[PDB]
């Protein structure tokens, strides 16, 4: 390395890694969704949570990857160097909204402003405003105001989605009860039974396949 | 251990008496599924044990465990014994827990007769009702000599070791 | 939210036809055979529960091919719902 | 020790006490609808549910306060017993 | 604690009214197929669970929207109070 | 060292029976409505943890536990 | 020891090890339908998970070693030394064909080629159209898609199969019933009596036998 | 000093320590027949995982501790010499068979010869197997082809064993229905009556004292 501070920033950054993946990144999603699924088919053990998640972690890579590349390919460049401070930080910042751009498209504007006016003291922290004025805040937010947003916003997108998948086996169970109870066999439990109907509409669903295949499709898209 | 699994067997047996059937859950310390009362009878128990200086007991037995028998002469537990154990274990808490079952029993057949003169009567239900009272009354009688029961009879001692290990070597 | 209400309202729709049919199936049965004691009349508890047990089982061994049908359809039309 | 005794007596004593009044309530309300179906004959199952449900928690009401003044009072009580050694 | 007592009597009274009418109605049409069973002198087992199924799905038909309201009147509350203090 | 695991052991216990008292209350009185099917604990967390606020738990023992070793 | 770079590359992979295995082995199907048959027999202690996961880990690795020894006489081979990146890297690639072409034979067709054409280069229209031959596309798809249709596809199969085996058991679970409510018993609950009678029907079928022993001819080929 | 090879067998042998146990060693067996009892009877949590645990480990180590007590005499042995590798390898092979004779009398022959054929034959080019006459094959066939073949012998055997104790317990059943029907007094559940009678027989009788007998007598002469 040429700069010994460059060298002790990247080190650091590689050892944040796992924290930024678990915290600003599609996998957050995907590790929820998997287990949901195996919940609502009613499933204790299998397969393995470390199955699971790295199934998510290997789809995740393919939709992150392309920001990666492009901002090593950006910062690889020697082909300036800089008079100043000022120069150097507006260097280094320029090469990030690649990712900001990603965690501004699907937070929501109104926590990353709130967060904003939080971190500033100012006007004892919240005030009221009688007129409404944007300011292409887009490029002004701070990336560690966009960060909690992005993963709120993601959490409670994963909670819809298991919703959904819910219903269909739900109504399985209730209708094997109805017609025990029509046999009059009121003794036996359902869940000897609803169990093996769930497992063969799953599969013939194909819903591993349809579930990957339209996760990926929410952020790229593809022939 | 062996007077703390007598007083958690009773309780089991209650509870499950009483209905309360999906009250328990496994207990991550030792993977043991815990119900309500046995519980509450399980600490009662260690209380009242420590109170009355068992601990000063429990570490005379290991001692002797070294005088008595060796780790250079292979010492090594007796068989025969071993084989009765569980079924000590077992017989003890049913001893124990009989009289509260008896009238659990009573109570239900007794109510069933009753159904006989009000045939709609869901004598079933009306026993859920009242079984966890009754319970709960009768072992409040009998609790003051749990007290005894298990602090002296029930608690393992020193003279013992002699049958249940010996050297091989 | 009407997508949401609509997949709601469905599943209740869903439950009550495909539970429908076979209560119907035993509920006729059952009252056949009850009026066909009033007359001749013996009276016995246990015919009801051994004839509409193959009422029933007659019923799903024709019917069944169309459940997995409705299911799969609704199925498919929530997971898209979600993921669109 | 006797206060350990005497702590843990009270335990059941309460539970007793407390749960008492619901399961009286909903004994005599079994009862009563269950006596109703025999004197006019009608085979409902639900209508003992539905009337002691009400029954149940209209008394929950009435003595949610000393439920309350009860618990504290013991629990004061304990945790004295257990700290307070001199 | 008059918030913790708010907040605790209307758990249990909403409990009590969201959980009452699909009862009373699975109630009603319960006392009505057994009579008509006496007058005909006719008996099965199936048709009272037959109708009372039909029965309780219009009843959620028809109230889910208020169950809606309700619940989130009450979640939206119960936050505001819980972070009342600032 | 075991002197004070059976003094901490000892303390221990009389916390539990308030706690104890609100399980089994709470199981009984859904036994007597016939809701066999609902687990207590789901109902009985919550009575814990305002039965312990409005104690006021912390401060009673922790001054307790500190008057014990100082006159 | 050698060229400092291949070590670490050693290294790496056997750090790695437990979670390829766990993701991109036979060990998921065998170790689901184990679990899934205790569950239709109805236990839920017996046997433990750490048996059936020791038994599951021994029965894969039959299957596998075969694969890991020729990979390994492969590169314990003095042969040559090589003069360029490109002599160095397709002499790397052809070892592991054994391993792609056991991958090629389980994961789909379709799948595997979706997650191809999600690796390329994004583009600002939709990306430029291609078909290629046989020789890359049949023969030669990456490993980084291969694997995640590959796990996918074996979680499918094993719930597949674990359909099968309820069946014979619900058989009994109605029948056992429908004799009970003949002979008017109707308050006595029949999993008292099911449940040792699927015991007997296991045993007499002597289903360990079989699945032990059909599992591994499905990969195996045995005379 | 020692040997440092001698030494990273030693920890190694101790960390797999209590896998070996819970896939090879009679605890399969006396750890399951006791779980299943316990359900026959009805009564779940009495006696405690624990106690019955417990038992279970304490009976297994008067079958297995002589044998590898035995292991252990015959390599502290200092009058042995050897020459090469093939000489040093058939002395250490030759101190296992104390263990490999207990593997072959409780498992399976066919099994065993299954597996022991499924280690090569995807190597192979024919099908004759006479090619080896039997006298040393059948002697030596692999630990790793005796233990799966072992473990799913043991489980096996369990089952046989349960299936002939649950029977008196459904007839007890049985009995107390037919006598509540006989007395008309029928709205009463019978489980709450039979469970009282079932333990109170089975204390009364020592079930579990002639189950422990019954099971040692197996594999020791308690003399
Ligand atoms: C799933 C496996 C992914 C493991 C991630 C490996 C991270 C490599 C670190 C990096 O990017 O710097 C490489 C760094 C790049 O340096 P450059 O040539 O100057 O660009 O060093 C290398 O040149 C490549 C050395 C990578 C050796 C890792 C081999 C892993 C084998 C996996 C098992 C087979
Ligand atoms: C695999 C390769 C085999 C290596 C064997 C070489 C060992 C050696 O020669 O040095 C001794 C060396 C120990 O050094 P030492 O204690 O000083 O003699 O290595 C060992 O740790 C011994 C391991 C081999 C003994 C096998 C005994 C297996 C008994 C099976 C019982 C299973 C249930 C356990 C019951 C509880
Ligand atoms: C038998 C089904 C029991 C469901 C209990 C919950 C009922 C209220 C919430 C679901 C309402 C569904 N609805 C009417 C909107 O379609
Ligand atoms: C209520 C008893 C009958 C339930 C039948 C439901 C079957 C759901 C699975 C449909 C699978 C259709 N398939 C793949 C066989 O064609
Ligand atoms: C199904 C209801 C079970 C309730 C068990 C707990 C009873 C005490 C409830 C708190 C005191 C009364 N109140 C009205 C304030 O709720
Ligand atoms: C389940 C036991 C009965 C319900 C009451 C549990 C105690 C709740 C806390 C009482 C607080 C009394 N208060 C409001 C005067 O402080
Ligand atoms: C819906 C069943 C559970 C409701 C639990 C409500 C707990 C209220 C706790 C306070 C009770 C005593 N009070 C009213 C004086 O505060
Ligand atoms: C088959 C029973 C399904 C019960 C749950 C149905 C989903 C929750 C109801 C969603 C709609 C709520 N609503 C009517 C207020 O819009
Ligand atoms: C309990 C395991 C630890 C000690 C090792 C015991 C080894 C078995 C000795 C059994 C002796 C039986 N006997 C005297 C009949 O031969």
């Amino acid at each position: 390395m040429g700069n010994d501070i460059s060298l002790i920033a990247l080190l650091a950054f590689s050892t944040l890694l796992p924290f930024i993946i678990a915290s600003g990144t599609c996998f957050v999603k995907f590790s929820i969704v998997f287990v949901m699924v195996r919940n609502a088919l009613g499933l204790q053990q299998i397969p393995s949570n470390m199955t699971l998640n790295g199934v998510a972690l290997l789809l995740s890579m393919f939709v992150m990857w392309p920001i990666m590349h492009d901002a090593y390919v950006y910062f690889e460049d020697e082909d300036v160097t800089f008079n100043d401070i000022s120069s150097l930080s507006k260097h280094v910042d320029e090469g990030l909204d690649g990712y900001r751009d990603y965690l501004i498209k699907y937070s929501d504007r109104e926590l990353v402003q709130f967060f904003e006016n939080a971190q500033l003291k100012r006007q004892y922290g919240e005030e009221t405003e009688t007129v409404k004025r944007d300011k292409d805040e887009i490029e002004k937010p701070s990336i560690f105001a966009l960060l909690p947003a992005y993963a709120l916003s993601e959490i409670k997108s994963a909670f819809k989605i298991g919703f959904y998948l819910y219903l269909p086996f739900v109504v399985v169970d209730l209708v094997v009860s109805s017609v025990l109870l029509a046999l009059g066999m009121m003794m036996m439990s359902p869940v000897t039974i609803s169990t093996p109907i769930k497992l063969v509409l799953f599969v013939a669903l194909d819903g591993w396949t349809l579930l990957s295949k339209g996760l990926i499709l929410q952020y790229m898209d593809i022939a | 251990s062996w007077p703390f699994w007598v007083m958690h067997a009773l309780g089991c047996i209650i509870d499950n008496q009483r209905g309360a059937t999906l009250s328990s859950s496994i207990d991550p310390a030792n993977g043991i599924d815990t119900s309500e009362m046995a519980n509450f009878l399980n600490m009662f128990a260690a209380v009242v044990y420590l109170q009355n200086g068992g601990l000063v007991t429990m570490v005379d037995v290991l001692n002797k465990s070294y005088q008595l028998c060796d780790p250079m002469n292979e010492c090594t537990p007796s068989l025969p014994p071993l084989l009765t154990f569980i079924n000590q274990v077992a017989q003890n808490a049913l001893v124990l827990a009989s009289p509260v079952v008896l009238v659990l029993l009573l109570s239900e057949v007794f109510l069933g007769l009753l159904s006989r003169f009000a045939p709609q009567m869901n004598a079933f239900a009306i026993s859920l009702t009242v079984k966890s009272g009754i319970a709960v009354l009768i072992m409040l009688l009998y609790f003051s000599p749990v007290l005894p029961d298990n602090v002296l009879r029930l608690s393992f001692q020193a003279t013992g070791l002699s049958s249940w290990f010996y050297e091989r070597g | 939210m009407d997508d949401l209400v609509f997949a709601g309202n469905k599943a209740l729709y869903l439950v009550l036809i495909l539970s429908g049919w076979p209560t119907i199936v035993a509920t006729i049965i059952g009252l056949l055979v009850g009026l066909f004691q009033t007359v001749t009349q013996l009276q016995e508890q246990t015919l009801p529960f051994g004839i509409k047990l193959l009422g029933v089982c007659l019923c799903l061994f024709l019917l069944s091919g169309w459940y997995g049908e409705v299911l799969l359809s609704y199925g498919r039309q929530v997971i898209f719902l979600a993921l669109a």
